[PDB]
RNA sequence: ACGAGACUCUGGCAUGCUAACUAGUUACGCGACCCCGGUCGGCGUAACUUCUUAGAGGGACAAGUGGCGUUCAGCCACCCGAGAUUGAGCAAUAACAGGUCUGUGAUGCCCUUAGAUGUCCGGGGCUGCACGCGCGCUACACUGACUGGCUCAGCGUGUGCCUACCCUACGCCGGCAGGCGCGGGUAACCCGUUGAACCCCAUUCGUGAUGGGGAUCGGGGAUUGCAAUUAUUC
């Protein structure tokens, strides 16, 4: 029972769950609006989505 | 019919000149039109940190991006409508038509 | 009224365990372990008994009656929420516990743990915090 | 549609598509 | 139309300043009476410009000390009203009167400050500003207060009150007194 | 108006160091540098490591 | 505190300059005039401008200036 | 036939007021109450400083009814006291000859200037780094 | 004609509370005398009858703001929650106290359950609520 | 220098009482506290008497608050 | 030439402009109640922007006055004035053996690669305590604790992609933590006029490690999840 041994396991919530959808990291996740990228990522990629910094 | 009109986008300017443009048109068409009605802008903030590592100062930024949105009512049939906004929008606008 | 009664009982012997009668009696009889703040205005709710009366000038028989309501107040409709020492882990029987029974009560649970040698008992036996804690930065008291 | 994601989550989604 | 001005109930006038270094600095003289001891503010926003603020603003502002009784204003006036009733209630006259003539009495007339190198315990004699004499009588007022209600039977009101009486006659028993003349006498110690 | 060219990483040598080419106008600060200039942050592989590109 | 930069003192010297006739002692006259017959792409330069030239004039109807 | 009427506002930190007076009896109610039961009773002096400074025969053919939302309560106390006096000030401006209102204004500005124009006077923007816009977090040697 | 917002609303509270113990048709619960108002409430209330006056004031705060049901009515009777060593929060009162007052005064003739998910008052309840406040305003004039 | 733990009475004697209805009438200022401090009394005592008091229409009230009562005598004019 | 300044965002004001049934105000009519007026976020409809929303403009420049100054750059004080020093963003040449190879399908060299240092599953640990230190929370009380009543906000978030898990008024049951059918909201529309606390009023308490403080500890009951023992949380 190799198949159903694989995933004896269901990750269907905590931080294991979620992954970032660019370097498919586990780790400082943005939640936020539907983002789903970590911080890292998000900084480097922030300027054509529409995030400007003005304040 | 009581048709709706809303226009929205990240910058102001386009959308304000696709707006007085739809003003415009809808004066010269010889037919009433309401005002634009001015919705208060929603705010999208992230404050994250600046160092990838956990080492300096702690520094964060502060990100934003305002959205603005508009109403445009008139008292046309359909045809009126799309052929009043099927002709020079703005690159940057998105644009819904909504009727009842 | 205002002046003192004649025989002002000054120290009270409840459960032979002093207790004052200077203060108020929702808050003079709590000195008995077993019993609160909240459970003292219980007892006096259904018994008549008025709350702005000190506890020396209180009279026998309403002493001899929230004695009793004090032992034994499920048949006087005391909800078994309320009582401490519910579904015990021998009879199964709702009792509210005074103090030495309390003591008596504490004693035969740990001895119970001990014996049973359960990861609480063992923590107990060795003077540990036992519900679970970071006790590396904490607790400087537990040896010299 | 029946989905019908918000304003914000609209332009979040056309900014990760135009990345 | 009013022809006078009352603080609540205590009239404004017929009070004086004896010593003439503060008739300036203590604002209770027709001009600057008001009904409540809560003004808009902005009277810390200049160089000089608390000097027009009124006795009773400034105690009021001075009361609310140590932590926990930071903002709280209107507790504060409250104290003062049931203070001023205790002095008019006790000794007979104007609760103004009392109040102006504290500040002359408990405030230090000179004061010594710190000289030379680190270190040192060297002092040398000078004499004080007049606003700051009225400060530091406000603040040793307050103080007094504090410190006399505290784990005390006596109430906060009560403790205020007794302390501003002692200190309209000299008594050498309040403590805003006795910290004063141990001020002067450690700056004539070293003059 | 100006440009500025700068190549970082290793070059001819095991410790890193960086040649800065610069000539004519180049502004940093405020808000007319977002719309002024371009600036684009590129890699070269190269057989020893990695090159560093930041042209404006 | 208050000192005006190089294009202030500049501007202001050059529209002096250049113009005379049009400008005068009352600020918002010649504030007008700096807006209609010079670029300038904000409102707190022009301001400035506007003020020295009322300062600079106030000096020239009284004496010589040497810039 | 003819109806006249101002709607005069004011303001502290946050929280409007706007008044309204017209002809009528002398009445004035603050969200349907009277200023004489306006918490809190410690400030009703505050409140009533504007009529108690100019005379009853001022209010005596106008009604006021005031409606104030926002800020905390001394705020909206501040908001009121200035409101009513902005309102009168107004209202005499409007439709009597206003020797009445300089002879009102210059008793209302010699006793505060807050009964006529607002504070401009708002909370700062807090910082990171500290508990707040000013206050830093404790920074820890060795 | 005076109606309650012309009047002190502490002493109507007072009044209307004891119009409500004098009326007797309230049908108390038995649990009122061993019952706790709130989870941040410590001790229970010193009042014997207080039944009255919290029904006083849920009739006080339905004449002023219609469409109140039992969480809108819970989030009233509210405040902070003294967590010990962990810093305090605020939070709502008991459910069942206030399903219990507007049942009460439901099964009186004072509160009418108005359409879409409230309680508005009976005419009868808003006339008497004119009564008791211009017998307070009588007594205090 | 000696601690002098307070000992205060919650109900009265025969000579407390009568000493407090032959003196405190005639104070100048009578304050729960102060009758506390010069009476050896406990403080809820203090309110109970000050009550009583201004029920048998003996102390005139000039104030009256959550935390603060004072208490006056009657006008000997 | 760069850096500063200059520039951008926000706050403070305009009873003037352009517009609002997804924001209101004022009038009129229909209702409820009190003694002819007062109250109503009860219902409906003729004007408008006074409140609200957000676009273009305007205002403030040491502009005016009196002094000091080489009468140049400037400084001090005052009147009229909503402002006569609001806050932040961006930020130069030269470097540091500063931190990150554990953010990266950024990466050179070295190691390992089937009895693995890749991978998946199950159990445990990162929480283990004679001690030392740092950032913090709660208190040492009567300007206070408890118990009722009264009354006041602004930034924000909200049904998702492999992605299950949203915010909740209302009616019933139970002290409470909570429980099934029951409606709205892809959002100035519903939660929500966000009935926030501190404060305000009135009892109880009275200098007592006390009704301050709530650490430690015993018993019972719920929700999340496949699973709570080393108590998840309440």
């Amino acid at each position: 029972g190799h198949q159903q041994l694989y995933w004896s396991h269901p990750r269907k919530f905590g931080q294991g769950s979620r992954s970032c959808r660019v370097c498919s990291n586990r780790h400082g996740l943005i939640r936020k609006y539907g983002l789903n990228m970590c911080r890292q990522c998000f900084r480097q990629y922030a300027k054509d989505i529409g995030f400007i910094k003005l304040d | 019919h009581r048709i709706r009109i809303t226009l929205t986008s990240r910058n102001v300017k386009s959308l304000e000149k696709v707006c007085a443009d739809l003003i415009r048109g809808a004066k010269e068409k010889n037919l009433k039109v309401k005002g634009p009605v001015r919705m208060p802008t929603k705010t999208l903030r992230i404050t994250t940190r600046k160092t990838p590592c956990g080492e300096g100062s702690k520094t964060w930024d502060r990100f934003q991006m305002r959205i603005h949105k508009r109403l445009i009512d008139l008292h046309s049939p359909s045809e009126i409508v799309k052929q009043i906004t099927s002709i020079s929008i703005e690159p940057g606008v998105e644009v819904e038509v909504t009727i009842a | 009224s205002l002046v003192i009664p004649e025989k002002f009982q000054h120290i009270l012997r409840v459960l032979n365990t002093n207790i004052d009668g200077r203060r108020k009696i929702a808050f003079a009889i709590t000195a008995i372990k077993g019993v609160g703040r909240r459970y003292a205005h219980v007892v006096l709710r259904k018994a008549d008994i008025d709350l702005t009366k000190r506890a020396g000038e209180l009279t026998e028989d309403e002493v001899e009656r929230v004695i009793t309501i004090m032992q034994n107040p499920r048949q006087y409709k005391i909800p078994d929420w309320f009582l401490n020492r519910q579904k015990d882990v021998k009879d199964g029987k709702y009792s509210q516990v005074l103090a030495n029974g309390l003591d008596n009560k504490l004693r035969e649970d740990l001895e119970r743990l001990k014996k049973i040698r359960a990861h609480r008992g063992l923590r107990h036996f060795w003077g540990l915090r036992v519900r679970g804690q970071h006790t590396k930065t904490t607790g400087r008291r537990g040896r010299t | 549609m029946a989905v019908q994601i918000s304003k914000k989550r609209k332009f979040v989604a056309d900014g990760i598509f135009k990345a | 139309t009013p022809d006078i001005k009352l603080f609540g109930k205590w009239s404004t006038d017929d009070v004086q300043i004896n010593d003439i270094s503060l008739q300036d600095y203590i604002a209770v003289k027709e001009k600057y009476a008001k009904y409540l001891p809560h003004s808009a503010g902005r009277y810390a926003a200049k160089r000089f410009r608390k000097a027009q603020c009124p006795i009773v603003e400034r105690l009021t502002n001075s009361m609310m000390m140590h932590g926990r009784n930071n903002g709280k204003k209107l507790m504060t006036v409250r104290i003062v009203k049931h203070a001023f009733e205790i002095i008019h209630l006790l000794t007979g006259e104007n609760p103004l009167q009392v109040l102006v003539n504290a500040i002359i009495n408990s405030g230090p007339r000179e004061d010594s400050t710190r000289i030379g190198r680190a270190g040192t315990v060297r002092r040398q004699a000078v004499d004080v500003s007049p606003l700051r004499r009225v400060n530091q009588a406000i603040w040793l007022l307050c103080t007094g207060a504090r410190e006399a209600a505290f784990r005390n039977i006596k109430t906060i009101a009560e403790c205020l009150a007794d302390e501003l009486i002692n200190a309209a006659k000299g008594s050498s028993n309040s403590y805003a007194i006795k910290k004063k003349d141990e001020l002067e006498r450690v700056a004539k110690s070293n003059r | 108006k100006g440009c500025e060219v700068v190549v970082s990483g290793k070059l001819r040598g095991q410790r890193a160091k960086s040649m800065k080419f610069v000539d004519g106008l180049m502004i940093h600060s405020g808000d007319p540098v977002n719309y002024y200039v371009d600036t684009a942050v590129r890699h070269v592989l190269l057989r020893q490591g990695v090159l560093g590109i930041k042209v404006k | 505190g208050r000192v005006r930069t190089k294009t202030v003192k500049k501007a202001a010297r050059v529209i002096i300059e250049k113009y005379y006739t049009r400008l005068g002692n009352d600020f918002h006259t010649n504030k007008r005039v700096c807006e209609e017959i010079a670029i300038i792409p904000s409102k707190k330069l022009r301001n400035k401008i506007a003020g020295y030239v009322t300062h600079l004039m106030k000096r020239i109807q009284r004496g010589p200036v040497r810039g | 036939g003819p109806l006249q009427s101002v709607q005069v506002f004011g303001r502290k930190k946050t929280a409007t007021a706007v008044a309204h007076c017209k002809r009528g009896n002398g009445l004035i109610k603050v969200n349907g109450r009277p200023l004489e039961m306006i918490e809190p009773r410690t400030l009703q002096y505050k409140l009533l400083e504007p009529v108690l400074l100019l005379g009853k025969e001022r209010f005596a053919g106008v009604d006021i009814r005031v409606r104030v939302k926002g800020g905390g309560h001394v705020a909206q106390i501040y908001a009121i006291r200035q409101s009513i006096s902005k309102a009168l000030v107004a209202y005499y401006q409007k439709y009597v000859d206003e020797a009445s209102k300089k002879e009102i204004k210059d008793i209302l500005i010699q006793y505060d200037r807050t009964l006529l124009v607002a504070d401009p006077r708002r909370c700062e923007s807090k910082k990171f780094g500290g508990p707040g816009a000013r206050a830093r977090y404790q920074k820890s040697y060795r | 004609g005076v109606t309650v917002k012309d009047v002190n609303q502490q002493e109507f509270v007072r009044a209307l509370a004891a119009f409500l113990k004098k009326s007797g048709k309230l049908k108390v619960p038995e649990w009122v005398d061993t019952v706790k108002l709130a989870k941040h409430k410590e001790l229970a209330p010193y009042d014997e009858n207080w039944f009255y006056t919290r029904a006083a004031s849920t009739a006080r705060h339905l004449y002023l703001r219609g469409g109140a049901g039992v969480g809108s009515m819970t989030k009233i009777y509210g405040g902070r929650q003294r967590n010990g060593v962990m810093p305090s929060h605020f939070s709502r009162g008991s459910k069942s106290v206030a399903r219990r007052v507007l049942q009460a005064l439901e099964g009186l003739k004072m509160v009418e359950k108005d359409q879409d998910w409230g309680r508005k008052l009976t005419p009868q309840g808003q006339r008497d609520l004119d009564r008791i406040a211009g017998q307070v305003a009588a007594a205090k004039k | 220098k000696v601690r002098d733990k307070l000992n205060n009475l919650v109900l009265f004697d025969k000579a407390t009482y009568d000493k407090l209805c032959k003196e405190v009438p005639n104070y100048k200022l009578i304050t729960p506290a102060v009758v506390s401090e010069r009476l050896k009394i406990r403080g809820s005592l203090a309110r109970a008497a000050l009550q009583e008091l201004l029920s048998k229409g003996l102390i005139k009230l000039v104030s009256k608050h959550r935390a603060q009562v004072i208490y006056t005598r009657n006008t000997k004019g």
